[PDB]
RNA sequence: AAUUGAAGAGUUUGAUCAUGGCUCAGAUUGAACGCUGGCGGCAGGCCUAACACAUGCAAGUCGAACGGUAACAGGAAGAAGCUUGCUUCUUUGCUGACGAGUGGCGGACGGGUGAGUAAUGUCUGGGAAACUGCCUGAUGGAGGGGGAUAACUACUGGAAACGGUAGCUAAUACCGCAUAACGUCGCAAGACCAAAGAGGGGGACCUUCGGGCCUCUUGCCAUCGGAUGUGCCCAGAUGGGAUUAGCUAGUAGGUGGGGUAACGGCUCACCUAGGCGACGAUCCCUAGCUGGUCUGAGAGGAUGACCAGCCACACUGGAACUGAGACACGGUCCAGACUCCUACGGGAGGCAGCAGUGGGGAAUAUUGCACAAUGGGCGCAAGCCUGAUGCAGCCAUGCCGCGUGUAUGAAGAAGGCCUUCGGGUUGUAAAGUACUUUCAGCGGGGAGGAAGGGAGUAAAGUUAAUACCUUUGCUCAUUGACGUUACCCGCAGAAGAAGCACCGGCUAACUCCGUGCCAGCAGCCGCGGUAAUACGGAGGGUGCAAGCGUUAAUCGGAAUUACUGGGCGUAAAGCGCACGCAGGCGGUUUGUUAAGUCAGAUGUGAAAUCCCCGGGCUCAACCUGGGAACUGCAUCUGAUACUGGCAA
């Protein structure tokens, strides 16, 4: 407040609102994985699997969706479309 | 040989999970006598059957669901 | 107020001149209570028909409550006496409102206002 | 991170250091794995003013611990005193 | 700190001098010696088991010249040392450099030797030592310094020091003004004249 | 070198012996009060309202990530008045820079506090299913493009805070694509994910003569590792109360989905019906804990400020973001209490940071100085910042050192006090004489805390480069906040410097006068009603000392809750008596196991600290080297008498 860090308080916030619009399509686009998979085409959830994989990976090396939860999230998804596959 | 402990069962109906009661013997520090103190551990234990009676080895595990940190290794006889 | 100050050499001998100052006021404290005994025989009151008031006063300006405490204790008769116990200056305290709630009395300030400890002792008596 | 560094629990205008291996984000006399010498100010003509075992050191050096600036001129001074 | 007042009334209430004068004199005339310490002093001889104990602490404390607080400093000290706690007690009394003045015969009494310590005239291993209460060790060799060496108040001091009793646990010069202090004093050097095995007892009374 | 450690007295009766309480002598304190106080060293100094706060300060930093001139300091060109060769004045990022601004990292550390918190916490010992900035070792890449936007300009709303409209412009900011295993996910085949440049100098080729390009330094990226840090889990131990006895629905378990960095009722859906409970659940009251400190012969007890470790909190209440790390002491949002400013429309704040103030209370401090040193933040370094820290101020608070003179001195002066009026005492004390001058007072001198860093040189290493830079030597300039430093030398002259409690018994130390069961003394038993060793006063005496005493506080003494280490016929104390479950304990013989137990070994048991042996501060306190202690615990290997288990 006092001290110069008004700075910092609107570095915060443009960079979250940068964060939340990736983490809203990563999302997006999990669920409409997702769809897929509660509909049971599986032709057209490995599609959508097909979909997902490089902006999993590119958010995961962005960091803001983070590694682990993105290998875990590839690892997941991958396990209910390889039983209707 | 990595660790391990020895107790009894006293444990009724509880898909892959056992009750485990083990006894041990203390001094009480002011007055010196030797009370048989009572550390009672849930355990986790796929196909279990082991009676109530029965006197069962154990070892420590990961957290397999919480206050189940223990396992199975060997049972030695049955009760009744 | 009304009364010299003086630039002096050094702050350790300024508290022993205090301390001999505080000694002099122990002496117009232990000249004060002598002479109300000897004025009259009693403690305070003569004669069998006995009223008083009692004040508790304090002003913002130490000048101001010195002048019109006194112009408070000119005016009173023999009959009803009135006094006042606990000049203070500033604002309104705990200590106070704690005594003119211990022996009965009016509470009042100048310009002078109530502060957070005067009004817990006064939200629970309302002297 | 670990650092290196001088510890001051002399007394009033006369120190008395003590080098030690310690984290970043703990006060001067806050937390450390273990001690590693001392460094009294008056050495004089006593048998004993600078000791610190260099084999610690350079063990702790070497997997990475960065040794601030008077230690660092007093390893290349203690040396075998040569 | 120092006890200034009459010297005398010490040596009547204790029973004997401290040698606090010169010993022209004084032991038998100018002193009244034991006869009375004060106004109705002169009808009392009985006492307590506490009064024997506290007289000797006492007598202790009122020869070597030391305080309460400084005197249970040194049964603390002696206390934690191994062998006898009374006889390392009267050693760190014995060990004070005050003492040693006293001991050469420098300060002709104990109070002339401690302001000789005092008014920076003593050196020990060649340190000057204003403190009296420094403690001659093993090997310390000790003197009046060079600078005003032998003035006229040692000198007056020198003549009775050649023939009182100049013992063993220190070596003596006083003709270049020094000493040498090699072995300690020992249990027979200054036993009987104090009773120890009773003054060690007291602090648990 | 390391086991030398433990006391009792007074008091119930006419008197005694018991029982048994009460009381005192001890040590100790973050102390207060009272009276008195010279100097120095060291240590320590709001334990009350987690009550509220004026004013100042407490973390910012990189132009070597970037547009830029808002600075202002030079230089140049040019335009000009001349001083006639220079000053002057408009341009100009040319150049040493550098506000506001953009971007990166630091703001999550340190510091302060003890409200809540009885274990989810803490301590010890173990563990598995985990992550971990910066910082290092290793192996390789660092290709090719694109779009914005603040600042800034032009307008415009505002009292102020604080903004609005529209264009323009860069980046180690932002976004695509190429490129990609040893990585992630997969059984494999495979799919897919990164990039950033900046800086110094230089021959050659050449350049839209900006630099291309070379070479050095550094940064960027991915991955396998390190050490560190943190999260997680389990066991045991870690306040009080039974006039708290029943307690638990996400409760307890399973399966599956979802979720976290990760195990996980972590959270859902669904299934099952359990879980905890006399070894004290639950509830209530109460409290930060430990290494330690204090006391204690030890065993024990009390205590947890100082110091350090850990945890928890940051006006009240809740949530999330950013980021490696926070659900964030001087960040954000919202809600609440409350406080302030105002042009009244609308705005602003969280000192349990350092100082400092109100209030509180018996009571705890200077609105100081400096980055000189140590340790940090940023940076390549310089450098800058540092109320951390180093120092100083204040306080007899504690510990400890020292002084307030020494020697001689009988006529044993006068006075005071007593006095059988013979004398005695105060008292060698004074007086007098002879001496010394510490520490003060005053005038002179002067260590260490300063090693480094900076600049200049040389070598060596490096390179296409004698370059150029770093490393490693040399040399020269320097770098002290405290500071009138510590410490030393010279001078005058006993000059400047002793008080306080107590004296019936306990308990060391006695008379006289006054008052007269009054006034008062009292910690305890008690003193005083005219001859008071106990009141008041004096004289005398004793203890202790710049402190002394009282009070409050804790342990001791107290074997007076009794483990070590107690009683219960009649003194307090055996249930009115019996049967009985849980519990405690168990004859005698053999075998076996080795839990308890006993032995050995390893690891660990933070350091400070206590102890034992040393060193250094003019000496001690204090500081400091080394050892022991580290009284415990766990795992592992052994022993088999005893107890337990098991077998006959």
């Amino acid at each position: 407040n006092i001290k110069s860090a008004k700075k910092r308080a609107i570095q915060s916030e443009k960079a979250r609102k940068h964060n939340a619009s990736r983490r809203s399509m990563m999302r997006t686009f999990i669920k409409k994985v997702y769809a897929a998979i509660e509909a049971g085409d599986k032709a057209a959830a490995q599609k959508a699997f097909n979909e997902m994989q490089p902006i999993v990976d590119r958010q995961a090396a962005k960091g803001l969706i983070h590694k682990n939860k993105a290998a875990r999230h590839k690892a997941n998804l991958t396990a209910q479309i390889n039983k209707l596959a | 040989k990595i660790r391990t402990l020895q107790g009894r069962v006293v444990s009724d109906k509880m898909e892959k999970s056992i009750v485990v009661a083990i006894e041990r013997f203390v001094k009480h520090p002011i007055y010196g006598k030797f009370i048989k103190r009572t550390t009672k551990l849930h355990v986790h234990d796929e196909n279990n059957e082991c009676g109530i009676g029965d006197v069962v080895e154990i070892r420590e595990c990961r957290p397999l669901s919480k206050t189940k940190s223990w396992t199975l290794v060997r049972v030695v006889e049955k009760a009744v | 107020a009304g009364d010299e100050v003086t630039v002096v050499r050094d702050e350790k001998k300024a508290r022993e001149v205090a301390l001999y100052r505080q000694g002099k006021f122990r002496e117009v404290k232990l000249a004060r209570q002598q002479k109300s005994k000897l004025e009259n025989m009693f403690a305070n009151m003569t004669e069998g028909e006995v009223h008083e008031v009692n004040i508790v006063l304090k002003a913002d300006v130490q000048g101001s409550v010195e002048a019109i405490s006194d112009s408070l204790l000119k005016l009173s008769t023999d009959e009803v006496k009135v006094k006042i116990i606990g000049s203070g200056v500033g604002g309104i305290t705990e200590t106070d409102a704690t005594l003119a709630a211990a022996s009965n009395a009016i509470l009042v300030g100048f310009n002078v206002r109530a502060d957070a400890s005067a009004r817990k002792v006064i939200e629970a008596e309302s002297l | 991170m670990v650092t290196i560094r001088l510890a001051r629990h002399g007394a009033k205008k006369r120190p008395f250091y003590q080098v030690v291996v310690a984290d970043s984000r703990n006060a001067r006399n806050g937390r450390f794995i273990e001690r590693v010498g001392f460094f009294n100010p008056i050495a004089s003509e006593k048998e004993e003013g600078t000791r610190l075992d260099l084999d610690r050191i350079a063990h702790w050096v070497g997997q990475g611990a960065t040794i601030s600036d008077r230690v660092a001129a007093l390893i290349k001074e203690v040396n075998k005193a040569a | 700190a120092r006890y200034l007042g009459p010297k005398l009334k010490l040596s009547r209430r204790e029973g004997t001098d401290l040698f606090l004068k010169s010993g022209v004199r004084a032991i038998d005339t100018k002193c009244k010696i034991e006869q009375a310490p004060g106004q109705h002093g002169a009808r009392k001889p009985r006492l307590s088991d506490y009064g024997v104990q506290l007289r000797e602490k006492q007598k202790v404390r009122r020869i070597y010249g030391v305080l309460e607080r400084q005197f249970r400093n040194y049964y603390k000290e002696a206390a934690r040392l191994k062998g006898n706690t009374g006889e390392n007690l009267l050693a760190l009394l014995e060990g004070r450099l005050d003492n040693v003045v006293y001991r050469m015969g420098f300060g002709a009494t104990r109070a002339e030797a401690r302001q000789l310590v005092s008014h920076k005239a003593i050196m020990v291993n060649g340190r000057v030592v204003n403190i009296a209460s420094y403690q001659v060790s093993p090997n310390d060799v000790v003197s009046i310094r060079e600078k005003a060496k032998k003035q006229s108040r040692v000198k007056a001091a020198l003549e009775l020091a050649e023939q009182r009793e100049k013992p063993t646990w220190l070596e003596v010069d006083a003709g270049k003004m020094e000493g040498t202090f090699k072995r300690k004093p020992e249990r027979s050097d200054l036993s009987a004249d104090i009773n120890e095995h009773l003054i060690v007892e007291l602090y648990s009374k």
